[PDB]
């Protein structure tokens, strides 16, 4: 019924990054724990619940609304997306009867982690979406029993053809004050969609993004109003890579404890998870925008300006990150 | 045990389901290819398709009826003339309880000059 | 406090439309087809109800704005099969007729019921005899009835009907 | 209750309007994000779909939001159920959005409380094929005189049986409509045995010409018959007393034997 706070716990994940190459991820990295509610059961589906301050009762309606969402994304084919998912079992995992109809066509693919695992979790990453090399070697060791995947594509063309690049268009932009500090957050729509790409020039990035917030930056996506504009905007590309543990131990900690793992409706046998990994992309061009993100959750492994992707009206947090 | 609705050459391939409870909520139905394609899935009046799928090949000619789900698939094809997996994905909301409930009928069309 | 008036609507013609005056759409109408009609109430519920048994009531929009769904299409044989224009007859105070009337309870016949095959047993008991060669239904259980009405025939003609059954039989 | 009043009207769109409610208590102090409606949506909201900010109210005409969409294509859509909308009592129409720090725990709380919310669900057309009128409307574009405004199903050149029923009677009292023989290529059985039987009251038209060419090679028990019917009582026809009853321009008049051993 409401993906609310959903987007949100993906922009927390971004708001404890202290580094300045940001290509962080939102959606990909609350896909995951979101759903991961399935298996969750006993206190750690207690846990879950109270995060995202979801009633108990509510389960079941919130996949409803989170798949209309996800075909809400494809309106058209200059302008689209992707997500697929993904997970792991291995033969020595006593899998309930149940389950291997109830969710067999979602995923719960068997395989044996001591025979090149790596090369099997290589083969259905491809498969499912436009992924490439996720993986890697050091990710698992002799306590390897699961696994999880998660995976986002994007592309998106500008609305005004462009025209360190000034455009001389009829655009929406103001200034804006959050506390005793002015950007002037310009406004860069697509075409054929309601998703668009933002912009904000400044110094003290700190005071910036410790605020963003899906809330907030609707408040922000209105106050720009439309009249002649002069702007500039270079061509470049931005990398990321970092970890997830540190920060997940406030949400859902039982889940890495072997004795606290309360997983007993996929399986009645004990097992926990270790850590977890994500890889962000972006690339510019002068056509328009390419993103691109993955996520695992596995045993082992001045004055810039700042873009900003946002769907319309949905709420939806695609890619953010500072130039 | 369900009888094999057949029809001809490129027509209104219009298969159908039925559930056995009423009181319990529908939260998804989805309409597979045995054993694993999801040829298109949805809720409501909106679908979410699947790899290659749009409102050519398959449409929902039953967007304001819960109690059966139906397709109309047309301009019917030997890559469409196979087993089909119905699905209605069931819970229960008198009150507040853990349980899932899959009830299939798969049905068969088979197409022929 | 603000307050604002909704701009004057435009009535389409779906909210024109009527349940009556319809008996010559309603009755032409396959399995599982949605004949859309305009609002219709529990006023004429019961009354619809019985004069088609052949239809459930489901609600579709807002304002009981409904459609009524056909799930079964049955021919009843002691009139449909032996009149064969009567492609949708009432009964009238226990009799059949061909004109749409007040109160009569509606029944149509199964579509190309000659390919079907569901009267060959009461019609043994020119017309149904050319229905042979059109039997390209390719049903199993239309073909099984059809040989068995086949075999019956051919025996109890070698031991009127019978007569025009051998004209009949040059390439059908 | 409520107090702040403050409209808030946007700059990218006037229909953005960010109503300000107010409430006493410091935790029932929040700014929605709703908006409302000026357009004429001749264009489309989504693909299949239109959305206007028209939240609809339950016991409330459904003739509201059929205002906003242009006619003379407006024949073309259909409403349905909705998603759970949100309005405002004092705003009929308003249609307000999920987000921020408003929940719909929230707001059912405070319409529950005091009605400042009206319940129902927002107007969703569905776009199909045409719609039909009367039966008046049924007699003229099945005759294939006026092909359009009506249901393609109707237009499909007699390719669907569902006006079979009245253009029957139609040609009965007149076969002069040349769209009557194309519904004679219709194929279709009991078109065929209704027609033929005018057939047999008068043979002399052409009509019936034609009539052997189209329909009869699919069903040549029932007209055959027919056909000698119509000789048996009539004998003054100059070309029926040819090896028939009463015993090479037109087979009109003939079984199918005669024409093919010569
Ligand atoms: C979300 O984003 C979508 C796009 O993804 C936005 O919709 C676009 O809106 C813009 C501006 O209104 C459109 O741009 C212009 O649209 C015209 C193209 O034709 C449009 O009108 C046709 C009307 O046809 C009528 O009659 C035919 C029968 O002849 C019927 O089939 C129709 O239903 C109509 O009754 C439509 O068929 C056609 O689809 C278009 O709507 C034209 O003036 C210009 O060339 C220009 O393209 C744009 O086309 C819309 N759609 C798309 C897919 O791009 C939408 O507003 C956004 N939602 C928001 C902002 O809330
Ligand atoms: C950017 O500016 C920050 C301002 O402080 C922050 O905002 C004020 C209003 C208070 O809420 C305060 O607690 C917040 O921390 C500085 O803290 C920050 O160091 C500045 N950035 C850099 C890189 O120096
Ligand atoms: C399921 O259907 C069967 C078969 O008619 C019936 O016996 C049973 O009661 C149904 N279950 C319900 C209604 O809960
Ligand atoms: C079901 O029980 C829950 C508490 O467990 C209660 O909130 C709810 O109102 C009950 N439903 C009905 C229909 O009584």
């Amino acid at each position: 019924y409401r993906l609310q706070g959903f987007t949100n716990a993906g922009i927390v994940a971004y708001k404890n990054i202290q580094d300045d190459n940001i290509v962080f991820s939102p959606f990909g990295y609350s896909f995951s724990m979101f759903m991961s509610l399935l298996p969750a059961s006993g206190n750690t589906r207690i846990e879950l619940l109270k995060t995202m301050d979801l009633r108990k009762r509510d389960l079941g309606p919130a996949f409803t609304e989170l798949i209309s969402g996800l075909a809400k994304l494809k309106t058209s084919k200059y302008t689209y997306t992707d997500l697929t998912y993904q997970s792991f079992v291995d033969n020595t995992v006593s899998i309930k009867p149940s389950y291997y109809q109830q969710y067999h066509r979602f995923g719960l693919y068997r395989l044996n982690f001591r025979r090149d695992a790596v090369n099997k979790i290589n083969s259905i990453v491809e498969r499912r979406s436009g992924m490439s090399n996720v993986v890697d070697s050091n990710m698992l060791d002799n306590n390897t029993l699961w696994a999880i995947i998660n995976t986002i594509y994007f592309k998106g063309i500008w609305q005004y053809p462009f025209d360190m690049m000034n455009v001389v268009t009829k655009l929406q932009g103001n200034t804006i004050t959050i506390d005793d500090e002015e950007y002037d957050m310009v406004r860069l729509p697509y075409k054929d969609a309601n998703i668009s790409m933002y912009l904000a020039i400044g110094d003290n990035m700190t005071h910036f993004t410790d605020s963003i917030t899906a809330a907030k930056l609707d408040y922000w996506s209105f106050q720009l109003g439309n009249k002649v504009y002069n702007l500039k905007l270079p061509k470049f590309s931005i990398e990321n890579k970092r970890d997830i543990k540190s920060i997940a131990e406030m949400m859902a900690p039982s889940m890495f404890n072997p004795d606290n793992a309360s997983f007993k409706h996929m399986t009645r046998d004990p097992l926990y998870i270790y850590k977890m990994f994500q890889n962000a992309k972006i690339d510019v061009d002068e056509q328009g925008t390419v993103a691109e993100a993955s996520t695992i959750m596995v045993a082992t492994a001045n004055t810039p300006f700042v873009f900003i992707i946002r769907h319309d009206i949905t709420g939806f947090i695609l890619f953010m990150g500072k130039v | 045990p369900f009888p094999q609705t057949s029809k001809k050459i490129g027509d209104d391939a219009t298969l159908s389901c039925n559930r056995n409870n009423t009181n319990d909520y529908v939260v998804m139905s989805a309409w597979y290819k045995e054993p694993n394609s999801i040829i298109l899935l949805a809720a409501k009046s909106d679908v979410l398709y699947f790899d290659n799928y749009t409102k050519d090949k398959i449409s929902y000619d039953s967007p304001y009826d819960d109690l059966v789900t139906t397709i109309t698939i047309k301009s019917l094809t030997a890559r469409d003339a196979g087993t089909y997996v119905c699905a209605f994905f069931m819970t229960s909301t008198t009150n507040d309880t853990d349980k899932v409930d899959y009830e299939e009928y798969s049905t068969e069309l088979i197409v022929n000059t | 406090l603000p307050k604002r008036d909704p701009p004057p609507g435009v009535p389409t013609d779906e909210m024109l439309l009527n349940v009556d005056k319809m008996h010559d759409v309603i009755a032409p109408a396959k399995l599982l087809e949605y004949v859309h009609i305009g609002p219709l109430a529990k006023d004429k519920e019961d009354k619809v109800k019985k004069r088609y048994p052949e239809f459930r009531l489901v609600n579709t929009g807002p304002g009981g704005l409904s459609a009524l769904l056909r799930q079964s299409y049955a021919g009843t044989a002691p009139n449909c099969c032996r009149t064969f224009q009567r492609t949708h007859y009432w009964k009238k105070d226990g009799k059949i007729s061909d004109k749409y009337e007040e109160g009569a309870v509606l029944e149509s016949c199964w579509p190309d019921v000659h390919d079907t095959g569901k009267c060959d047993v009461d019609l043994f008991d020119h017309q149904w005899i050319g229905s042979a060669f059109n039997r390209a239904d390719r049903t199993v259980e239309g073909q099984q009835s059809l040989i068995n009405l086949y075999n019956k025939m051919q025996t109890l003609c070698s031991k009127p009907i019978c007569e025009s059954f051998l004209h009949h039989l040059r390439a059908h | 209750t409520l107090n702040r009043i403050k409209i808030a009207p946007g700059i990218a769109d006037i229909r953005d309007k960010y109503m300000e409610l107010g409430f006493n208590y410091p935790e029932y102090n929040r700014a929605v994000k709703f908006a409302e409606e000026s357009y004429t949506y001749y264009y489309e909201t989504s693909p299949g779909e239109i959305k206007p900010k028209f939240c609809l109210i339950d016991g409330m005409s459904i003739d509201h939001c059929s205002s906003f969409i242009v006619p003379e294509f407006a024949k073309q859509y259909v409403l349905i159920h909705g998603e759970p909308c949100s309005s405002f009592k004092f705003r009929p129409g308003s249609l307000i959005y999920y987000q921020n720090e408003v929940t719909p725990e929230y707001i059912k709380d405070l319409k529950h409380a005091t009605d400042y919310i009206a319940s129902g669900q927002r107007c969703h057309f569905i776009k199909k094929d045409y719609l039909l009128g009367d039966s008046d409307s049924v007699a003229k574009c099945c005759s294939k005189t006026n092909t359009k405004h009506c249901p393609k199903i109707f237009n499909n050149n007699y390719k669907t049986e569902h006006c079979d029923d009245f253009m029957t009677g139609f040609c009965r009292n007149d076969p002069g409509n040349p769209n009557c023989l194309e519904w004679l290529r219709a194929k279709r059985k009991p078109a065929m045995s209704t027609y033929s039987d005018i057939c047999s009251k008068h043979m002399d038209a052409r009509y019936c010409s034609e009539f052997i060419r189209i329909i009869r090679p699919d069903y040549f028990t029932f007209g055959d018959t027919a056909l000698y019917v119509f000789c048996n009582d009539h004998k003054g026809n100059r070309n029926c007393w040819c090896a028939n009853y009463p015993k090479s321009r037109d087979r009109k008049w003939l079984y199918y034997n005669q024409d093919v051993q010569r």
